[PDB]
């Protein structure tokens, strides 16, 4: 029976031969985690001079 | 595209009958199991076909069973480059004009 098998870890599907395997094995989301900046609380205090 | 590497990949399909058509799918026409999984390869003996052909009874049954087989190839690219260099008393002190 053809099977799908797991192409990863190293059982190759029964399509694929000894030459190939699988091109797409997973999905990628493309929108990436980030993280904000830390808030401030002594920088609103000041007055400025200029100079 | 530029932002996949440096790399192209294809497949390649191998017809039914094929010496290149390796796998473990083989039913005979008796129902046991076999290793070849294709019906004869690429054979012009008439001893080997007639040994290999898929024959049918009255009952039917599980039997002649074939598999199929694909192939991936690939290619790349790469870099070159060189270069020279000059002075300007080269250009200007010269006895031939439109050396560069």
């Amino acid at each position: 029976m053809l099977n799908y098998n797991a192409p990863t870890d190293g059982q190759k599907s029964s399509i694929d031969g000894a030459n190939s395997d699988q091109m797409q094995t997973f999905f990628w989301l493309k929108k990436a985690i980030i993280t904000a900046r830390k808030e401030q609380y002594f920088m609103p205090l000041a007055s400025v001079t200029n100079m | 595209p530029k932002h996949y590497g440096k790399t192209i990949k294809v497949y390649e399909y191998v017809p039914l009958l094929d010496d290149r058509n390796i796998n473990d799918q083989g039913i005979d026409a008796s129902g046991a199991t076999i290793v070849n999984g294709n019906l004869y390869g690429s054979s012009k003996d008439i001893g080997n076909i007639t040994s290999k052909l898929p024959l049918l009874t009255e009952n039917g049954g599980r039997v002649n069973r074939v598999g199929f087989t694909r192939i991936a190839r690939e290619g790349s690219i790469h870099k070159f480059g060189f270069f020279y260099e000059f002075t300007q008393e080269s250009i200007d002190f010269d006895s031939d004009d439109g050396l560069m």
